[PDB]
């Protein structure tokens, strides 16, 4: 399993808090910190929709 | 290969420095007496003393996955027959190895 | 599952880049090429450029299109008033993204173009452009009929694979339609719900950051000494060399890129018969190639003795 | 500029020796690019003039596969062979024809 | 059956159009076999 990073909240990459048609700068922050991550496509992909 | 490029950074009246981050073949160099333009207007001010940085570096190409080479060695081979005996109206196939 | 695929380039904008051949000389262009790779065999090409496609100029999915950056206001148009040429016309495929797939033939530079009302934009690019045949026989245009070689050509769907590019934080694109004279002094107007700033050298260092509001300011006489910047927190970019950056650690994510390099079937064409005379321990081969044609021999003992030959007219070899 | 300027230990090694000759240049004037100057791909390069394959030029007239890298068929040597029979197989004479 | 090309899609008279044109509300295909089920 892999556990992404908005803060030390280690949220499942599956089930992010934000999504892109609410917020149009959070969802950019979320993913930039969380580049290095071998789940960064589960976290895109959840992270865009709702 | 696929020369890969940082964005130029571009302070104006100021002095930039060269950060490495030890990617392949990275190439930085810090550029001085500079007065770039944007599509909206001059960017900077000043006429001198402006200071543009460039940094590329090299990673491999999108289509490394299908397309690559692989380099090998090799020794000691192994020989190995698909033979087809018949001994006394008794036949098999079998790989034999030799 | 289309809409799954498009919805990462949905965070990112076009942007403008420096094209070093425009419709009259060097300007700044909405359809830059930023890179064309031409590794598939039959004459497939995968532009990268400063445009947009697939998108409409909202955000949403609308199907043949070209999504551009017009100084700072986002426009589009259909995909068939877009027209690229290498040598002879291309003709354009698909798009997704910042990418698009093209059937090109060989040449020496590559040159985008499209029609507005009385505007021609263009941007020429000394990329160079191959094609590559499959098979031993080298043809030019690929034929109609033949037999089937196993390929490499760069793949008509924008399928998520493992292959990305990076992208940033758009950087302060200075303008200057912001600022304007006042009767007795400069005067700022940022765009609506869009943050400006701005430096001048009027007193000694002066620096803000303004947002909403007509902002005059006081001691500064010509407004060549003001540099209106502006702001988008939002929409990234690529991390292009035509753009300048933001300052700190610049990063914000990563996208996949469509039409990759697959595997595939191709059809090659297969060359008139040689009429082969026998003799006492030797052979004799006439050849009439339509178009040039490998002839490789080698012999089964303990010396080979390989010829390989590009033969291209008609030939008798013994 | 020859094969190999690229040597990535693996298709999935995230860590690439590059040695591409790359030299960064000053830019031009009154523009905002990243100017470079480096040898071409070698690989593209090592693929213009790839003397051909050993599918066509091995010697005894073998034939060389890929996905186990093996060659076919060679005509060279000779098996030897050893058979060990046991006694049951031995008929008599007097049970075949004379 | 299958494209020779991988990103295509087979219409009903043996056409390969992209894959991203299968349901995208404009008619490619001959009897529009690219929107039959969406
Ligand atoms: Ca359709």
């Amino acid at each position: 399993t892999t556990m992404c990073l908005l803060a030390n909240v280690t949220f499942p990459c599956a089930q992010p808090p934000i999504c892109y048609d609410r917020k149009p700068a959070e969802t950019l922050a979320m993913l930039s910190v969380n580049v290095d991550n071998p789940g960064y496509d589960e976290l895109l992909e959840a992270a865009v929709k709702c | 290969y696929k020369t890969g490029m940082d964005s130029p950074a571009i302070k104006c009246c100021g002095s930039q420095e060269c950060t490495p981050t030890y990617r392949p073949d990275e190439q930085c160099k810090v550029f001085t007496g500079v007065y770039p333009f944007m599509w909206g207007g001059a960017y900077c001010f000043c006429d001198t003393e402006n200071t543009q940085v460039s940094k590329a570096y090299v990673m491999k190409s999108d289509d490394c996955l299908a397309d690559h080479a692989e380099a090998y060695k090799a020794h000691t081979a192994s020989v190995q027959a698909f033979l087809n005996i018949t001994v006394g109206e008794h036949s098999i196939v079998t790989t034999v190895y030799v | 599952s289309t809409e799954e695929l498009f919805n990462e380039y949905k965070l990112t904008r076009p942007y403008m880049a420096r094209c070093i051949r425009c419709a009259v000389g060097s300007c700044h262009s909405p359809i830059a090429i930023e890179a064309v790779k031409s590794d598939g065999h039959d004459g497939y090409v995968r532009l990268q450029t400063s445009s947009q496609y697939g998108l409409d100029s909202s955000g949403n999915l609308k199907g043949r299109t070209m999504r551009y950056d017009m100084h700072g206001t986002i426009k589009e148009i259909p995909l068939h008033q877009v027209s690229l040429y290498t040598s002879r016309p291309c003709h354009i495929v698909d798009g997704h993204g910042y990418f698009l797939l093209a059937r090109c033939p060989a040449g020496d530079s590559i040159t985008m173009e499209f029609k507005k009302d009385s505007v021609r934009h263009s941007c020429s690019v000394p990329y160079e452009v191959k094609f590559n045949p499959v098979g031993r026989e080298l043809y030019t245009h690929p034929p109609e009929h033949g037999v089937e070689q196993a390929c490499q050509v760069y793949a008509h769907d924008a399928q998520n694979r493992g292959a990305y590019v990076e992208m940033h934080l758009p950087g302060s694109e200075v303008d200057s339609s912001l600022v304007s004279l006042s009767g007795s002094s400069v005067t700022v107007t940022p765009p609506d719900g869009t943050s400006a700033l701005v430096e001048c050298e009027c007193g000694g260092t002066k620096i803000s950051e303004t947002i909403n509001k007509t902002k005059q300011f006081s001691q500064c006489t010509k407004k060549e000494q003001c540099r209106a910047y502006r702001l988008q927190n939002d929409k990234w970019v690529y991390n292009s060399d035509k753009l300048p950056k933001a300052a700190g650690a610049t990063l914000k994510g990563k996208l996949h890129v469509p039409f990759l390099l697959a595997d595939g079937k191709c059809t090659v064409p297969l060359a008139p018969e040689p009429m082969i005379t026998f003799g006492f321990r030797s052979v004799s081969l006439k050849l009439h190639p339509k178009n040039p044609t490998y002839l490789i021999t080698r012999q089964l003992a303990d010396e080979p003795h390989y010829t390989h030959e590009l033969i291209s007219e008609p030939a008798v070899r013994n | 500029g020859a094969f190999g300027d690229i040597q990535s230990r693996t298709v999935s090694s995230s860590d690439l020796y590059a040695n591409t000759n790359l030299v960064l240049q000053r830019p031009k004037a009154g523009a905002i690019h990243v100017p470079y100057t480096q040898a071409p791909s070698g690989f593209e390069q090592w693929k213009k003039d790839k003397a051909p394959s050993l599918k066509f030029t091995a010697p005894f007239g073998c034939e060389i596969y890929t996905n186990p890298i093996r060659a076919e068929n060679c005509a060279v040597g000779s098996i030897p062979l050893a058979f060990d029979i046991p006694d049951a197989l031995f008929t008599r004479v007097s049970e075949t024809p004379t | 059956n299958e494209c020779n090309i991988p990103g295509n899609f087979m219409c009903s008279n043996g056409r390969c159009i992209p894959g991203a044109w299968q349901c995208d509300g404009l008619p490619d295909c001959f009897d529009k076999s690219d929107e039959k089920e969406c």
